[PDB]
């Protein structure tokens, strides 16, 4: 499975099929993964852009299928990882798009 | 390697030497390029230095070249030692006689 | 995809199938490796009639099935203007019995 | 499609030694928006207005090699409209969607000048010492970059998807596309960066490095363009030019050399002499299928 | 190229999305045009399909813009752009342009102008029925 | 005309300070190519006016036409009636006298 | 003749620290009308020397005379006796040929 | 090709800082005798490319060799076979003409 994606994707992310699994693939605590384009997220309004030229956002769901936790209908990823995740993607993606 | 990044010009610059005295060696030339697989075309007459400008002008051409030759000479010579023990290690078909 | 009535029999389809199949397979690694790429403005010999276009309308029109990526005319109607308005006629007038 | 990948790849243009990439954020002819007639101008409607920069342009830097060839008539000179005109036609052909290349600028160097004051040891020569600090402050200022065969990257153990990241096919069939020299290290690759600000210790601790050398009762720094010094000096750091690349100013720097309260001679021109002739050399050469792919068995 | 921007904009911060999206059109952004008579593109379900798959294949940054056009300005487009890349290559191999810049301008009147066929309304009671989202309206004369 | 190279290198030294009667010398002293009609080799994506000089193959060549061109890539001096020449009138006459 | 204008327009950028060398190259790679004898297009109210090469109609004309001049407005090259031109002598012995 | 000694001259006035475009501009308007290929007079102790164009007495010459030469006192455009002219050509064509 590994190198069958790895022969299409060569290691870049550029599409929406390169975005999603290069994320599945190095980290498995991750459930279920999106990829938006050209869509912008606001911290502080908590609000998404649906049009904004020249940046990417993904969302993201736990497993959650070993352990328990407090809410296990809307559950959240820790935000040590949210951070992990964009770090890694910045570095084999193009300079100028914003994760 | 290392004679095919360095010691083209500065043959050159020997050739055009001798020929500015009136005597060329092209049986040496012709040797040394073809054994290393050089390219040194046919040269123009400097008459012009170094018996007929300052003696710093003749000073400085020929320590100019020396140099050159030089480190080539000193990176084999310090290279060398490096190899002398698997010369022997990797083989056991040497000569009876010599080992 | 059919969107219409297809005359062709079973196995002539299955055939076509086969051999879009060879020839996708049999292209795919260039259709890969330059999915990216955006076509050469420097080329002042290939810019019109010509496959100097990006790999991003090569896929797509694969994905399609249209087999030709060009630069080329897709307008073939035009416009004249017609100033011949003279007009020869022979004629018995006895009911209009005319050449 | 990174920079990086686009780094490694200016690297193997024959004449150039190095490579780095910018993002530009100020695009002359400036634009300004005129909110009142809803439209684009050249002209500042108000003289307090932000001029809307494009995105997805890049400068490129270049650090070329000076050849210095023989001329026909007898001279020495340098030309370097054909590796521009090689290094145009290499980026026009390898640009990705929506992005651009607004210019392409050559770097200038700077001659770092040093001024200290060196305490030696009974059993030394100040000669080889100086010969040795001039080396070795060189090499610290100015590294270069190693090519590799294929074979002698998979002897330390790296992948090869690691090693095929992001090169372009050299061959298709049995045409070559273009020429190669090798593969460079991406770890080697990402330590190599323009600096801003030189530290005066880090200087100091390798001066301390060399055999001879006791103590170091005196060290300072200063900046030459064009054969001009430029300022005062500093004795803890210096600030570099946006446009040039430090490299080590033999001419213009002086080591005095004490032994027990008493200085010594050192023939300096001979120095310089023994300094250009232990300089190091590099490969950098063609190679072929053999050191490149791997065949099927 | 236009902007589309109003006064009240003024007020607002110039990195917003919303409003850097209008004032800033050279941006990632990407133009399609499509001619619409062809017998498969006059199908409106088959239309959309076709839509969707430019979509998935794109760059994820990038914005795409698609335009079906009819026979009077696909050979509007097709001869000013082609006279603009002429003289665009001629000035990179070796600056041997000229008019690059009349060339240009007569480019930019005709991209705001492209605009989608639609037929026209008819309406449907008890041979072309009006679909909503898919048909254009008349004129009063 | 008025200053050679040795008079203006003269100006421009390490620590002086610049001024515009430098420039001004500087402009007047060397060759305008567009106020004193040569353009040196012919090549084409130029735009000529009428009186310009130009080298193509072993001639020199005067552009007749009084209106602005651009020089076209398979239209070269000699092909064209823009341009003009003597040593190719004077070349086919002499050719017909030998020949005669 | 030692730089073209790809060479030459790499020296000057807005993040360069000009100097005296930079100018040293610009003098010596383009053209001084008055080092190299060439002149262009023949101007009354100039002052020529011996040796001046000047283009009037359809010729190229070298001056004779050892002293300084002032293009007259009335001298012209072809009326006066101080400039010469081949392309006129060997017209008219042609022209000989071409009548006899 | 661009620019007039009097648009030149604007550029450059008593309170202008300097920037990139006016020597972009100053470059391209004046004549390149390395990339436009013409040295003016002959001069001993320059090197030639393949195509230079050089006056000498009473005509203009072209090289021809391909690789780079070197001016030799000796060696003059009319004494080697470097060079080339059809005004030398045709003048001796005309004067076998004359006394034919």
């Amino acid at each position: 499975i590994r190198i069958s994606e790895r022969l299409r994707h060569k290691g870049r992310a550029v599409a929406i099929f390169d975005y999603e699994r290069l994320v599945l693939e190095k980290f498995p605590q991750i459930y279920k993964v999106r990829c938006i384009n050209h869509g912008q997220f606001d911290d502080a309004q908590e609000q998404l852009y649906e049009l904004a030229p020249g940046s990417v956002t993904l969302a993201v769901i736990p497993d959650l299928s070993q352990r328990s936790t407090t809410n296990d209908l809307e559950p959240k990823v820790n935000i040590n990882l949210l951070q992990e995740i964009e770090k890694y993607l910045a570095s084999v993606s193009s300079p100028w798009a914003m994760i | 390697g290392l004679v095919k990044t360095n010691l083209t010009e500065p043959l050159m610059r020997m050739q055009s030497f001798e020929l500015g005295c009136g005597n060329v060696d092209e049986e040496f030339y012709r040797g040394f390029s073809g054994v290393f697989g050089l390219t040194i075309d046919a040269p123009l007459r400097s008459d012009r230095t170094p018996l007929m400008g300052t003696v710093k002008d003749a000073r400085t051409e020929l320590d100019t070249v020396f140099q050159v030759l030089l480190q080539t000479y000193r990176q084999i010579i310090q290279q060398a030692p490096n190899y002398l023990k698997a010369s022997l290690s990797d083989r056991q078909d040497h000569q009876p006689f010599l080992s | 995809y059919q969107m219409f009535a297809t005359r062709n029999n079973k196995a002539t389809q299955e055939t076509e199938i086969i051999h879009d199949k060879a020839q996708f397979l049999q292209d795919y690694p260039t259709l890969s490796r330059d999915r990216f790429r955006a076509y050469n403005y420097y080329d002042c010999h290939a810019v019109w009639d010509t496959d100097n276009v990006a790999g991003f309308k090569k896929r797509v029109l694969r994905l399609l099935g249209i087999d030709d990526v060009r630069r080329r005319h897709l307008s073939h109607y035009r416009v004249d203007k017609d100033s011949r308005n003279l007009f020869l006629s022979i004629d018995f007038s006895s009911d209009d019995l005319t050449l | 499609v990174t920079e990086l990948d686009v780094r490694k790849r200016l690297i193997d243009i024959p004449g150039v030694r190095n490579a780095w990439l910018q993002k530009v954020t100020s695009y002359e002819p400036n634009i300004y928006v005129n909110f009142s007639d809803k439209r684009l101008q050249y002209n500042p409607p108000t003289a307090e207005s932000k001029t809307l920069n494009p995105r997805g342009l890049y400068t490129v830097r270049l650090d070329l090699d000076q050849d210095y060839r023989k001329n026909a008539c007898g001279q020495i000179d340098r030309s370097w409209g054909d590796t521009l005109d090689e290094v145009k036609q290499v980026l026009c052909d390898s640009r990705n969607l929506c992005e651009d290349f607004a210019d392409i600028v050559i770097l200038g160097e700077e001659e770092i000048g040093i001024c200290a004051d060196i305490q030696l040891e009974t059993n030394a020569d100040a000669e080889d010492v100086l010969v040795n600090i001039y080396v070795r402050i060189q090499q610290f200022l100015s590294p270069r970059l190693k090519f590799y065969t294929l074979q002698e990257l998979l002897d330390k153990g790296k992948s090869p998807a690691e090693i095929f990241a992001g090169r372009p096919s050299v061959f298709d069939g049995e045409n070559r596309l273009y020429k190669s020299h090798g593969f460079i290290d991406t770890d080697e690759l990402e330590a190599l960066t323009l600096p801003t600000i030189l530290h005066t210790s880090d200087l100091y601790q390798e001066i301390l490095q060399v055999p001879g050398v006791s103590a170091i009762k005196k060290l300072s720094i200063a900046n030459y363009i064009n054969g001009l010094r430029q300022t005062q000096g500093h004795p803890w750091y210096l600030q570099l030019t946006d446009q040039y690349r430090p490299v080590l100013g033999v001419k213009t720097s002086k080591i005095n050399f004490f032994k027990s309260e008493l200085p010594i001679g050192v023939d300096e021109e001979e120095v310089e002499r023994r300094y250009y002739e232990q300089q190091a050399a590099y490969i950098k050469t063609i190679r072929d299928r053999d050191e490149l792919d791997i065949p099927v068995p | 190229l236009p902007i589309l921007v109003t006064p009240e904009d003024v007020n607002t911060e110039p990195d917003d999305p919303y409003l850097l999206a209008r004032t800033d059109p050279y941006s990632f952004w990407v133009t399609i045009v499509l001619p619409y008579w062809p017998q498969r593109f006059r199908d409106i379900p088959f239309r959309r399909f076709v839509e969707r798959t430019l979509r998935l294949e794109a760059p994820a940054h990038i914005a795409l813009k698609i335009a079906w056009v009819n026979v009077r300005q696909m050979r509007d487009f097709e001869l000013a752009y082609r006279h603009w890349l002429e003289q665009l290559a001629l000035e990179s191999c070796e600056n041997a342009a000229c008019d690059l810049t009349g060339t240009l301008n007569r480019l930019l009147k005709i991209l705001p102008q492209l605009r989608n066929v639609y037929p026209k309304a008819t309406l449907h009671d008890c041979n072309n029925p009006a679909i909503l989202n898919q048909t254009a309206l008349g004129t009063a004369n | 005309n008025l200053r050679k190279r040795n008079e203006l290198k003269s100006l421009f030294k390490n620590k002086s300070r610049l001024s515009e009667t430098y420039f001004v010398e500087l402009i007047d002293s060397t060759l305008n190519k567009r106020d004193d009609r040569f353009h040196g080799i012919w090549k084409p994506g130029q735009t000529y006016q009428k009186g310009d000089v130009v080298y193509y193959n072993h001639s020199l060549w005067e552009m007749q036409s009084e209106n602005e061109i651009c020089a076209k890539e398979e239209q070269t001096p000699g092909i064209s009636t823009d341009w003009k020449s003597l040593l190719k009138e004077l070349e086919q006459k002499v050719d017909k006298l030998q020949h005669e």
